RNA sequence: AGGACCGAACCGACUAAUGUCGAAAAAUUAGCGGAUGACUUGUGGCUGGGGGUGAAAGGCCAAUCAAACCGGGAGAUAGCU
RNA sequence: ACACAGGUGGUCAGGUAGAGAAUACCAAGGCGCUUGAGAGAACUCGGGUGAAGGAACUAGGCAAAAUGGUGCCGUAACUUC
RNA sequence: AAUUCCUUGUCGGGUAAGUUCCGACCUGCACGAAUGGCGUAAUGAUGGCCAGGCUGUCUCCACCCGAGACUCAGUGAAAU
RNA sequence: CGAUGUCGGCUCAUCACAUCCUGGGGCUGAAGUAGGUCCCAAGGGUAUGGCUGUUCGCCAUUUAAAGUGGUACGCGAGCUGGGUUUAGAACGUCGUGAGACAGUUCGGUCCCUAUCUGCCGUGGGCGCUGGAGAACUGAGGGGGGCUGCUCCUAGUACGAGAGGACCGGAGUGGACGCAUCACUGGUGUUCGGGUUGUCAUGCCAAUGGCACUGCCCGGUAGCUAAAUGCGGAAGAGAUAAGUGCUGAAAGCAUCUAAGCACGAAACUUGCCCCGAGAUGAGUUCUCCCUGACCCUUUAAGGGUCCUGAAGGAACGUUGAAGACGACGACGUUGAUAGGCCGGGUGUGUAAGCGCAGCGAUGCGUUGAGCUAACCGGUACUAAUGAACCGUGAGGCUUAACCU
């Protein structure tokens, strides 16, 4: 089924009654109301478009304000379009609570990662540091050789080099869900999900069953 | 050993290993590997010959 | 975190005193052993009347690490000295008779059940 | 220039 | 990579920076308006402000802590006499940045930082 | 690490196509004074947001 | 957060005995002995208390039969059952990690005795 | 007492890192050897180029040495480029 | 060659701790070394600390790290005693 | 062996494993007695090996403090 | 030869397949377990140490396996310099001799601030044809793909015993990778304490400076990893080697010539990521702009006045975003930053005073005092009204619609 846009709220751990402790991530997942049910008429494909959160009305833009008061939904932060699965079918403005994750047991939380910045190759691609004594000169962390010689005559496309690491979008897969709460609107998933606190985690039921 | 740029690149050294007997002999004498190899077949042949003649001559006495 | 070249005291009374790890089993390019893994040691120092001697290459199994083992609740059980129990390479069935000092509850898995009855603790 | 220094020695090759 | 770190460094090692804040906090307290560069101002807030929140409560110990900082007795005597009971009911923010363009010699953004006072 | 042959007028100009200077275009007319100052900076006389602040 | 602190404080047990580092403390840990829920006693000198609320922990040093052992405890874990004070050490340092170097006569500590 | 020991000045230059269009045509920083001696040093002399001097390396002889530098024979000679 | 991290002989030589002209902090006295301001990436240089292991690195324990003072006890083969 | 080619000669010691090391044999390509032979305590910024310590040399890097790098202002080269 | 840096190691790889392992088969002198050999298959994987400068090799112990090779036997404008390739010295030897050796020993300067190509990131311009704010489609492109052991089937098949399976499943490790700080730890020169020497604030007390943070002991936030979570897949289409069914040529026989099935970690798709500069420049949704005058060379023309729209940009406070641009939040109708209050964590019984002690010091006040980056809050200071770019209903042709 569809996914749910929530917010990352830190990490904690839950002690089971029988003895183990599980590191969980708390995700506050508000109401994800639909602003546009796309279907095969004007798009060829079918989908929904959800929103959540809130903004100041003197901070939202006049195109987007008409895009939200078209549906009557309160203009929040972002929009996120989810692909439909031919069995479930929503309408415009139909709010979607946290209670789609009752019977499910595995999720795929996707969030924008934490940008480590311009990382060099040791931290970025796990290269190996050269010998930091024994004659070595000015070359303790540099990435070594990058190509062969006169026959290749260039570097191959997709050479692992240095540069921006993180602040990408990644996907943790197949997390065992822990506990879903109604009034608190919290989705406890086991283990780390990407991004620092305040991210926008899209949580959908896991495709690898 | 010595040679200059020739040693650094050309192989010019040969081990020959007689497998059913386990007698190696390494000849590393001259610049060309052929006059290392023919030597490492002569001394190999003489060591199969003397290592057999000590079995026969061992079983005499 | 018992890896290669690490000296280990001997837990039991088999006959060694100080043994050196030389190889970690159970995988290719495995870095270090842990709680209760089988390792391969040689012996650096024996008592004279023992069953084993110096240089005697055999398998041990680590039972105490200063790095410690982790319980599932989030605990850790750090000892204050690394140690092992000498085994037999061909049938593990440890050569020693009685084991000096504690062991740790993860060693209770169908082949060290002799050890945790010879052990005095945990 | 009045003083022109001796060139940096070659890579051997001998 | 200073994710959630704080504290500007201002191209100085720590023991120097502690001393230019120790000097410049005193020179601010004595003069009540100074012209320094804009990052040195915006870090001079975090030094000068708790020296006044310490001064709002007068005792023996707070004199000695406000002498362990600023290291000068005129400064601790204009605090606890004049400045403290001028901010007897100011809930923080006893300070003010005013940008004054750029420095002549090296094009550096100035700021008159002053106390929220001088109501003569 | 040195150039194999010299570049032109052309490829010098195209590299210098990003060294253009940027205009300010934000000059406030001050409230009381009518003077020109940058946004958020004090005036030349010293009035800031109409209010005199420099006393100098 | 509000969320983390309120979801945290609804699981912290409200009966935790207060102990300083340096006390002789007898802790009782549950243990699965195959198909049995045995209640074991691990008792020594407490040398560290991490405090984070639910994530607080404390480390117990106990020179068992042969050498020293240090078992660290998650305080609010369900496997711990009892924390009891035996002695009360008059140390004057928060984290007593010096004691690893000392054995026997040197590491004997004072009592608080107040 | 000592071509004795440890160690500053002082004399030197074993090691590494930096420097190699450097701060420097040989240096710096942390170590390092000698340190009452066959030591080291100021100032003045003396030996002149097939010559000097050399606890000897073909080392040093004015940033140049298996024969200095400057002027000359000289516009040497060049089956070479 | 430079307002150059180099070289240059003599004389004076205070306080506290110190065997000391070492070394640390000071007095007299003299300076802050003629570009600054900012950010706080890779990577380089000069440093700090490090879990567990301890030369497995490597050509080689190179480089680090460690040892280090004074008194007293005590000190092996070997020796030209 | 500063000498030895064949050769990582043979045997022993050290090591889990030792072309190096120490001891021995002598089959001395091609040691040898003032172009010195054999020893030799002390000495050596000398060569080879071993052990205890000690540790980021290493497994495998992590974080921090400074000086450059990057940005703004001022002067502004060089090799080719 | 007016110079193409030459062995091995390090870092980094990349392709071939004549495949070392994993996967599918044929034959077997294939009972089983294990093999031998041959065919298809390059998707991933493919030791750690001793010896030697070594490649190679010998050995030790692993492993699922320790593949063979091209790439200037890849890679020095990347590192090293142990051997080799100078100058010193000596040994053996040869030479009367200077000297000499694919003979051996000891010592022996490894420069470059990157213009273009390429590659990793990250921006500005313009296009996409009226402008703008977003949300996707997916052409294409990339990342990924490894495997052990234990258990059930079962001690069943197989075997005289000895031992010991196929196919299907389940749990747990190894190496690699992604993410994260909740745990355990590192760090934390911005926090607290101890303490040596000396200098200072007149002196005691008290702090402060300098000594590598003076030397140390703890440690918040962050980053981190040894730590903790997850991953490789299942499936589907088309196959290679191979196995068939029906079936003549060729009355028989035959997997093939007509026809129909099966068949691998390779291919396509499935998983994740970039992505409409996919100039072939796409689709949906929304908001925005409807003033008049006059010159011609009457042209998708130029030009004057009135307006400036949505929006953007700039400036400021900034950020778990960042070299810089960029990107995200906030700009008073406001929690973006600092400060302030309460907390929390940390460190550990402050100063001051009282008592006890000749005194060093101990007790009370006191789990005090101080507490960075953290948490819930609070307009107290700082985020200024505006000015600025962007306009004025969007070309021609054809077609089906209404009118």
């Amino acid at each position: 089924m569809i996914g749910l846009v929530g917010k990352k709220v830190g990490m904690t751990r839950i002690f089971t009654e029988d003895g183990v402790s599980i590191p969980v991530t708390v995700i506050e997942v508000e109401a994800n109301r639909v602003t546009q049910v796309k279907d095969l008429a004007n798009d060829g494909y079918r989908a929904i478009q959800v929103t959540t959160g809130a903004k100041k009305a003197n901070r939202v833009t006049k195109p987007e304000a008409g895009h939200f008061a078209k549906a009557g939904v309160e203009a929040g932060r972002g929009l996120w379009e989810f692909r439909l699965a031919e069995g479930e079918e929503f309408t415009v403005g139909q709010s979607i609570s946290v209670e789609l994750f009752a019977d499910v047991k595995k999720v795929d939380v996707t969030g924008t990662s934490k940008g480590k910045g311009f990382a060099g190759t040791v931290k970025r691609w796990n290269f190996r540091t050269q010998d930091a004594t024994h004659g070595n000169s000015l070359s303790h962390r540099v990435p070594g050789s990058i190509g062969q010689n006169q026959t290749p005559g260039k570097v191959f496309k997709g050479k692992k080099m240095a540069g921006q690491m993180g602040n990408e979008r990644v996907t943790v897969q197949s997390l065992d869900v822990v506990r879903v709460d109604a009034e608190r609107n919290l989705l406890l998933v086991k283990g780390a999900v990407p991004g620092a606190t305040g991210s926008d985690l899209i949580v959908k039921p896991a495709v690898k069953a | 050993g010595a040679g200059g740029q020739h040693v650094n690149t050309t192989d010019s050294a040969i081990r020959i290993t007689h497998l059913p007997t386990g007698i190696v002999v390494e000849c590393q004498d001259e610049r060309s590997q052929h006059k290392n190899k023919a030597k490492a077949l002569s001394v190999l042949g003489a060591r199969i010959h003397a290592a057999e003649m000590a079995k026969r001559q061992q079983a005499e006495a | 975190m018992i890896q290669e070249q690490t000296m280990l005291n001997v837990a039991d009374n088999s006959g060694a005193r100080r043994v050196m790890c030389i190889k970690v089993l159970g995988g290719s390019h495995r870095r270090y052993a842990g709680v209760g893994d089988i390792i391969k040691i040689t012996i650096k120092e024996a008592i004279p009347r023992g069953k084993v001697k110096k240089g005697d290459v055999l398998k041990a199994v680590v039972v105490r690490t200063k790095k410690g083992v982790r319980r599932p609740d989030g605990s850790v059980i750090r000892f204050d000295g690394n140690a092992c129990v000498l085994l037999n390479n061909n049938s593990e069935q440890p050569i020693g008779t009685r084991i000096f000092g504690p062991v740790t509850r993860e060693l209770r898995s169908e082949k060290f059940m002799k050890i945790i009855s010879l052990a005095p603790e945990v | 220039p009045v003083y022109i220094p001796r060139p940096r020695p070659p890579h051997p090759r001998l | 990579m200073r994710h959630r770190k704080s504290g500007r460094q201002l191209n100085r090692n720590s023991s120097h920076r502690q001393a230019m804040f120790r000097n410049m906090a005193g020179s601010l307290v004595r003069h009540e308006i100074i012209k320094t560069t804009l990052p040195k101002a915006k870090e001079l807030r975090r030094v000068v402000e708790p020296l006044i929140t310490l001064a709002k409560t007068d005792s023996v110990a707070n004199r000695r802590l406000a002498f362990a900082r600023t290291r000068d007795n005129e400064i601790v005597a204009k605090l606890f006499n004049e400045l403290g009971p001028r901010f007897a009911s100011r809930a923080g923010g006893y300070t003010r940045i005013l940008k004054c363009g750029f420095r002549a010699g090296d094009n550096a953004p100035m700021a008159y930082i002053e106390l929220v006072d001088r109501s003569e | 690490a040195v150039q194999q042959n010299k570049p032109t007028r052309s490829k010098r100009g195209m590299r210098r196509s990003h060294d253009a200077l940027t205009a300010v275009t934000s000059l406030s007319v001050d409230k009381t004074s009518g003077e020109k100052h940058l946004r958020h900076h004090i005036t030349a006389d010293g009035y800031y947001r109409g209010r005199k602040v420099i006393a100098k | 957060s509000n969320i983390i602190k309120q979801l945290e404080q609804e699981q912290m047990k409200q009966d935790v005995p207060s102990f300083r580092p340096g006390d002789t403390v007898e802790v009782k840990v549950w243990v699965v002995e195959g198909s049995k829920k045995r209640l074991q006693a691990f008792e020594g000198v407490v040398i560290a208390i991490r405090n984070r609320g639910l994530h607080s922990a404390f480390t117990v040093r106990k020179i068992s039969n042969g050498e020293g052992v240090e078992r660290v405890f998650q305080t609010h874990s369900p496997v711990v059952d009892s924390i009891s004070v035996k002695r009360r050490g008059a140390v004057r340092k928060a984290k007593l990690y010096y004691l690893r170097e000392r054995t026997g006569k040197a590491a004997r500590i004072k009592e608080r005795l107040n």
